[PDB]
């Protein structure tokens, strides 16, 4: 007997580079782009890049002054992405949306490299291998990676090529409001002292895992066959508003030690895969929006008294809608109990 | 993460 007609696959258009994004394509078109970020780990030399600067152990909370080629920061990048609306029709609004991450970190297996300048383990052994406090993340949205300020020793002095969190408070040790900041430059923002902003992420996915001892070993897996989806709860990915891909990551491996001892951090790069389409949107900002920018660009600007904000002098703002029956509470007041007064104790 | 294998299936439900 004769065999069956060949299944239906995605039509491969064109492989290429950067260059190869801007091609006019139809709606449900679906591109994958793939990229890397090296770790930004503070490179101590030309010669020496990917490691960190040998660590300083027992300086004191008050004296403490950590120099930037030590501090390993986060990496990021913007993926600029070609403008979609083009050729459709009017009043049709359309913007990417990744839908799957797939991940990767190069390099692995060079921890093998026991042969290298690593500290001898007993009397006539191999080199230490690398273990220590590791750290692996990534984060694949449409806009920047929105961080959170927390460090310990809030005294630490850090020098001018990181920008870590400005005026620290012992609050600063702990949850503090006022050190939100954007990932916005490579190299900079260490990461002893940024989180990832729990609460403000809404249109990136950010993932990330770590192993803090004084000796555990990196498990690290390598597979193509890993898929990462990036949908929320309605179906939607990070859609990219300006017409950009915001992909960051920090991979920390553990503590490389030296002949002598002095142990030094070490990264390795990370694979990104990700899978975009073209979702289909409604236009947010129409003309009347768009007029009332010119006006906002050419009105004077006053610096008067702070009616917004902490030190706002707005004392109450009534907000009606439509009719109601004559309430006999004319402080409609709500809570019941927002003091917790009258609670039994 | 999930295999790829049963990606159609992961986006199918929407
Ligand atoms: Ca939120």
């Amino acid at each position: 007997k004769k065999p069956k007609e060949p299944v239906q696959v995605p039509k491969l258009l064109i492989k290429g580079g950067v260059e190869v994004l801007e091609v006019k394509t139809g709606v449900d078109a679906i591109t994958e782009v793939e990229c890397f970020l090296n770790p930004e780990m503070g490179d101590p030399d030309e010669n020496l890049r990917g490691f960190s600067l040998k660590l300083s152990a027992e300086n004191d909370f008050s004296s403490d002054s950590p120099e930037r080629k030590m501090l390993p920061c986060y990496s990021t990048a913007r993926i600029p992405l070609p403008n979609l609306n083009e050729d459709l029709t009017c009043g049709n609004l359309l913007m990417w949306e990744a839908v799957t991450v797939q991940t990767e970190v190069i390099g692995i297996t060079s921890m093998l490299n026991l042969h290298a300048g690593s500290q001898k383990v007993h009397e006539h052994g191999g080199g230490k291998p690398i273990q220590g406090s590791n750290f692996h993340f990534f984060a694949v949205g449409g806009d920047p990676l929105e961080m959170q300020g927390v460090l310990m020793n809030y005294r630490t002095k850090y020098p001018d090529g990181t920008i870590t969190p400005k005026n620290p408070t012992a609050q600063s040790q702990v949850m503090n409001t006022d050190h939100k900041a954007y990932l916005d430059k490579n190299n900079a923002y260490p990461v002893e002292c940024w989180v990832p902003d729990p609460s403000r992420n809404e249109n990136t996915r950010y993932f990330g895992t770590f192993t803090g001892g004084e000796n555990v070993p990196p498990v690290l897996h390598v597979t193509n066959t890993a898929t990462t989806v990036l949908l929320d709860e309605q179906g939607v990915g990070p859609l990219c508003k300006a017409d950009s891909l915001y992909v960051s990551a920090a991979d920390i491996c553990g503590l490389f030690t030296n002949s002598s001892g002095t142990q030094q951090w070490r990264g390795l790069a990370r694979y990104f895969k990700i899978r975009l389409r073209k979702r289909s949107v409604k236009n947010p900002y129409p003309i009347s929006f768009l007029l009332s920018d010119l006006i906002n660009r050419r009105t004077q600007r006053v610096d008067g008294q702070p009616m917004y904000g902490m030190e706002s002098q707005v004392e109450e703002v009534r907000v009606f809608d439509g009719t109601e029956r004559l309430p006999g509470d004319p402080d409609m007041i709500r809570y019941i109990d927002k003091q917790g007064q009258l609670q039994t104790k | 993460t999930a295999p790829q294998w049963m990606l159609p299936l992961l986006l199918g439900l929407y």
